[PDB]
């Protein structure tokens, strides 16, 4: 049927996956930022 | 602006359709089919009908009809109830009225160096406000158009829709200028 | 369509009068059997019930039952407490117990009916991904060149997210990557939108028009489920001590409701029924036979619409007084009818040369219209949202200029959030509540055990790993 | 079978506006305004030379967006962020706009050219919405009378139970009767009759499906005439 | 009136869907028909995040 013979449903286990890859790409964008000053820094 | 926009409002002649006249009063009646459905300049809050001895006579609508046989979800209700108190046009009034009054208060009080800049964003903030005013009209009026779909009904937009329309474009063009002399007092400052 | 009146049917006199499927199978009957007949309407107008308590049956079986009467070709349902008192013929037609409900005006599509054409996982994914080239973007570029030699590209992470908005919306960016594995970043990305927009937009003027039956009741399970519409059925009849003599767990819910429901939802003829189901706006659904249901269906107003299937199979059979000579050449009679296809000529002579209504003779609906701004009103909708969040976010920094994250406060930043980033990982992975659906339960681990069929297939919080209900 | 020819449509000279309706072409052109305003108010807005840092003025700002709408883009591009926030969301807006019109005009242009809302006569038979009749005492209506056809016994049943009465005195009744019906009635007639009131003047008529059987008009005499065989 | 009994209380039912569908080996065991528009799924679309 229109997505209701089962109704797949996702819950917080799917969307705590999604939350654990937007902290992942955050705080290696934060990371690099970092870099770019140490090597600013080493410059200098 | 806030001439042409407080006109619009107050006035019925935003829609020419075939809609409610006063043969039936409040539509609650037997057999008499409103003269069957007589040409009306319908407004935003008035339904008189034109060529008909009820001319320019009428009951306010209600926005919410009985025996239409629906049930409102939240997409149905919520459009509803927007049009029905017609904020979005009078919040269009009011936001035109408060940035007027800046305009007076900004050639008297000198050296405030905002106030000029508060009326530019009542302006635009009137305009966008009049624009989802005008967008809500239209998309409530879709609901219970016609026999056909949207097209028997010929729902042709009297002077008062072009009103509010033009009172769009020239509360911009003022928002512009207020902007504008905002950054000449800016480079003078 | 049994039994019905003529339009010239006031100068006509006795036979003439009545006409229909039952009329034309009563001159087969007498035709192949040899006798003399006089149609007769039953004065009370029931289908034939015991009575309570007073053990008389009423109406059309209790006419059969007191020697009133030779014979009842009719639409008698053959049931146990019917066969027991008098005889009935094979049956000449079949039949289901069927829900009846007003039906629904077409649902317009939505506000937010723009992103319909993609599904909700994909438009996540979209979302993700553009996240993900944004940052791979970023950390192409701005690593170490072998001072402002770092910053002489100019694709810092804001930047980043506009060249890769840009690239997915159609719009040309200022910017290009201006590096080998940048500009790899950007091609991959420029056939990643190519393909996700041209499926996006292939279709799109198809699901803004579309009109969808939004159907709230399918079965009798979901009509169990709430007392919002009510439901009711026919007075002194065989539907009603069905209901009655249900001991099936749905079935009992059934008659409970109907025994226990103010005002009585019970009518005595199915033209009050129908006529219920009309003016109550869809608060009031119906029960009644298969046959009934479909002919009511296929004709105008046409604002009913059956649901789902028949509940359960029963069978109209013409029926005899116990023990009557008349009866087996009536058995031997609709025997031959069946045969020669005269029961199968009548019945699709009857119910489809008969319609004379939009939904049974073209039930297809083609229309190739103009977009109308209802149908499109969302993305106005958000574009002027769009502009007052714009205004708000400059009126704000306008006051951060009229009034920065030290090392030491940074690297407690990404402490926090690397900490949080493996937490959440491993608990997704070890943790079972990924996905909620109808899944194998646990009475027993196979299906295949004495019909265990999962068990009525219940509600599952399946997992990655293992799948829980 | 003759039925009122349906009303030719015209395409406009502005038949290329015709896929978004008149309100929507009106808010778009609205749209169009308030966003470059918007744009335009974020990025001159008090600089704290730096008031000049953005080449976005009123009629840069027009220019931008509609580059953005037309799809072709321009140089200029936002950089402020709340410059590139109305920026990002007019082009939102532009995505689902153009591929609605274009995904329409392609629905506009897979237009079946469709002038038969009926067909061959057993699509005749399955509607209730027109009528159908035939001449009275003659032989189209003697035809389906004496049917055996399971189609054309079903139309004969129709047009006995049908209030008002379908038969008509004469074929030109019976064409007058299909002009002014709006293309609510048919009327049986002979294929070479189609043929020539198809021909005249006002041509309202089109003549559609197909012969239903073949039939001949032949030389009658009396029976027992003299004259009988020299005319054959 | 013995099938009468069985046929009324749904037993003919539940023995006629169990032996045909329960007892039955194919993968399916009931099918349906899609709409003409309907969405795209991920799996449609999964090459190209690949
Ligand atoms: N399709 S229908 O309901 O009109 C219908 C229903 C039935 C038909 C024939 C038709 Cl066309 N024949 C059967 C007959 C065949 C043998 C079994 C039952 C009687 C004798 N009865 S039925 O199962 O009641
Ligand atoms: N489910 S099914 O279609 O196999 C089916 C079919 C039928 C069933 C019971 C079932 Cl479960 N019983 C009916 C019975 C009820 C009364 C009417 C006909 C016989 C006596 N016959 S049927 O209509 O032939
Ligand atoms: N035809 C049915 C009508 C009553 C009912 O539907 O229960 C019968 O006589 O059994
Ligand atoms: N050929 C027909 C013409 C009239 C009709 O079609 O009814 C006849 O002579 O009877």
């Amino acid at each position: 049927s229109d997505s209701k013979k089962n109704s797949y449903s996702y819950g917080w286990s799917f969307y705590f996956g999604a939350l654990s890859f937007i902290i992942a790409e955050m705080v290696g964008v934060l990371a690099v930022h970092m870099f770019i000053d140490r090597h600013k820094q080493l410059t200098g | 602006a806030f001439s042409l926009m407080t006109i619009a409002v107050g006035t019925d002649y935003w829609l020419y359709s075939r809609g409610v006249c006063k043969t039936k009063s409040v539509s609650e009646d037997e057999t008499s089919k409103k003269n069957e459905e007589v040409m009306t300049h319908s407004g935003l809050w008035r339904t008189c009908c034109l060529e008909g001895n009820f001319k320019g006579l009428c009951k306010q609508i209600d926005h919410f009809p009985e025996d239409a046989d629906y049930e409102a979800d939240t997409a149905e209700y919520f459009l509803r109830a927007v049009r029905a108190s017609s904020i979005f046009p009078i919040l269009s009034v009011i936001l035109l009225f408060m940035g007027g009054l800046c305009i007076a208060a900004s050639e008297f009080y000198k050296t405030r160096h905002n106030i000029i800049l508060s009326a530019g964003i009542f302006f635009v903030s009137a305009g966008l406000s009049n624009i989802i005013g005008i967008i809500v009209y239209i998309s409530a009026n879709a609901g219970d158009p016609s026999k056909s779909d949207s097209k028997k009904n010929s729902y042709s937009y009297g002077w008062s829709f072009y009103f509010g329309a033009l009172s769009f474009i020239i509360a911009e063009m003022v928002g512009v200028l207020a902007v504008h002399m905002f950054i000449d007092r800016h480079k003078q400052l | 369509p049994y039994v019905m009146m003529k339009k010239n049917h006031e100068m006509l006199e006795g036979n003439e009068r009545y006409e229909g499927y039952c009329v034309d199978l009563a001159a087969e009957i007498a035709k192949h059997c040899g006798f003399k007949y006089k149609l007769t309407i039953v004065g009370d107008g029931k289908y034939g019930a015991r009575d309570a308590d007073t053990k008389i049956w009423n109406g059309m079986v209790g006419e059969l039952v007191y020697g009133k009467a030779d014979i009842a070709i009719a639409p008698l349902t053959i049931t146990l407490v019917r066969e027991e008192v008098i005889d009935f013929s094979k049956p000449f037609m079949s039949l289901g117990i069927s829900i009846m409900i007003k039906k629904p005006q077409k649902s317009k599509p939505g506000v937010f009916s723009f992103l319909d054409p993609l599904a909700y996982e994909i438009w996540m994914c979209i979302v993700f991904a553009y996240i993900g080239v944004s940052v791979v973007l970023f950390l192409v570029s701005r690593f170490s060149p072998y001072q402002s030699s770092e910053s002489t590209n100019e694709f810092g992470i804001f930047n980043s997210l506009w060249f890769s908005l840009g690239a997915f919306m159609q719009q040309g960016c200022d910017i290009s990557p201006r590096s080998l594995s940048g500009r790899i970043v950007g091609g991959v990305w420029w056939f990643f939108t190519l393909i996700i927009i041209s499926s996006y937009t292939a279709n799109l003027a198809a699901f803004l028009t579309v009109e969808r039956m939004v159907s709230p009741i399918e079965s009798a399970e979901d009509l169990s489920k709430q007392t919002e519409i009510a439901y009711g059925t026919l007075d002194s009849g065989s539907t009603k001590e069905f209901f009655r003599r249900s001991k099936i767990a749905v079935f009992d819910k059934m008659w409970t409701y109907m025994r226990s429901a103010e005002p009585s939802v019970f009518v005595r003829t199915t033209a009050e029924g129908v006529a219920r189901v009309r003016k109550s706006k869809g608060k009031y659904a119906y029960l009644l036979e298969s046959t009934m249901n479909e002919y009511i269906e296929q004709r105008k107003p046409c604002d009913t619409m059956k649901v789902g299937g028949n509940l359960d199979s029963k069978g109209y059979g013409i029926a005899t007084p116990k023990g009557s000579s008349l009866g087996t050449p009536v058995n031997l009679a609709v025997l031959k009818l069946s045969e020669q296809g005269v029961l199968d000529k009548l019945k699709n002579k009857w119910w489809y040369d008969k319609g004379e209504c939009g939904a049974k003779d073209s039930g297809s609906k083609e229309k190739t219209s103009a977009l109308s701004l209802s149908n499109v009103a969302g993305v106005f909708y958000i574009l002027v949202g769009g502009l007052g969040l714009a205004m708000l976010v400059a009126l704000i920094e306008f006051c951060y200029k009229s009034r920065l994250f030290d090392r030491g406060v940074q690297m407690l930043l990404t402490t926090v959030g690397a900490f949080a980033a493996f937490s959440l990982m491993t608990i997704a992975v070890g943790t079972d509540y990924w996905l909620y659906s109808r899944g194998v339960c646990k009475t027993k681990s196979v299906s295949e055990d004495e019909t265990s069929k999962k068990n009525e297939e219940v509600m599952t919080h399946s997992g990655l790993w293992r799948t829980c209900c």
